[PDB]
């Protein structure tokens, strides 16, 4: 466990590593770009 | 999940199960931080007025799943615990602040595709990206509907849950609940106009609530889900531990001291 980032951490293998984003996953990437 | 989307395979490979050891439940979501160690909320241990109390040796755990129910014996992995670190200023009987425990393995556990371990936030993590409007993510396998119960229910899903949430402000939470909010809860979920709906329950608790930074391609743990008057009520928001507010405590247990 650590702060920050395992280097590893919460990068999603079938995703993160493999170049590709989640169905639901730009809703999140909006919700910041309206919020700022 | 109320308002839940089933889950790609592989979507929360942080995500844990938590499971009696006879008979055979579902208690709680957790997440695997560690190899070693699982986080979750601190209700799904002792919670006194329902004669929660789990002992060390009552759970198992389940890490990697997809089905709420079959046995996928190639991916799926099950550890008991070592032991239990539920907080001493866990309030159960006022508003469950700091209903935050932790749960360490016995075995380390052995990362695949489908088991991996989520980011503690740090500062710059907790200060950027908590902030109101921002959504995050809640996953787990608890009804998709409010239950009390017959022989059981109906609303239990075959996947996991996603629904993603907007993190509500301070004033509007203080103000949905007749209940002492502390600086370590937060609560989040759609406004009354806002068209779109969903929450955490009865199943859901324990649970991680994450959040993908855009500075480094990676997921924080920001909340776990911790309560609600009930499950997706208008006007009602879902609550949830600030896990960063107790940062301080996470590490405590895991390194057995350091501050
Ligand atoms: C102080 C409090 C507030 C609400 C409830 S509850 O019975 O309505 N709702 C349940 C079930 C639940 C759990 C999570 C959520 C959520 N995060 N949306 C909603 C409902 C609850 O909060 N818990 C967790 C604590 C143990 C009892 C079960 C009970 C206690």
């Amino acid at each position: 466990t650590f702060g920050a980032g395992e280097a590893d951490c919460g990068l999603r293998p079938l995703f993160e590593k493999k170049q590709v984003q989640d169905q639901t996953e730009k809703e999140l990437f909006e919700s910041y770009i309206e919020g700022r | 999940i109320v308002e839940g989307q089933d889950a790609e395979v592989g979507l929360s490979p942080w995500q844990v199960m938590l499971f009696r050891k006879s008979p055979q439940e579902l208690l709680c979501g957790a997440s695997l931080i560690s190899d070693r160690w699982v986080l979750t909320a601190a209700h799904c241990l002792l919670y006194p007025p329902w004669d929660k109390n789990f002992t060390v040796d009552d759970l198992l755990v389940r890490i990697g799943k997809h089905s709420r129910t079959r046995y996928e014996r190639k991916v799926e992995k099950i550890s008991m615990l070592d032991k239990i670190y539920i907080h001493p200023r866990y309030n159960w009987k006022e508003n469950l602040d700091r209903d935050i425990a932790l749960l360490k393995l016995k075995r380390p556990i052995e990362l695949s595709d489908y088991i991996h371990p989520v980011c503690l936030p740090d500062k710059q993590t907790a200060a950027k990206l908590l902030h109101a409007g921002f959504k995050g993510r809640v996953t787990g396998w608890g009804n998709r509907r409010e239950t009390w119960t017959t022989s059981v229910a109906e609303v239990q899903p075959s996947v996991l849950q996603v629904v993603n949430l907007p993190l509500v402000e301070r004033p509007v939470c203080k103000a949905s609940t007749r209940i002492r909010i502390t600086d370590n809860m937060f609560c989040a979920g759609y406004k009354p106009g806002e068209g779109k709906r969903g929450d955490a329950c009865e199943g859901d608790s324990g649970g991680p609530f994450v959040m993908k930074s855009p500075y480094n391609n990676r997921w924080y743990q920001m909340g776990i889900v911790s309560w609600g008057e009930g499950c997706d009520r208008d006007g009602k928001y879902g609550f949830y531990t600030h896990v960063f507010r107790l940062k301080k405590w996470i590490q405590k247990v895991i390194d057995r001291l350091g501050s």
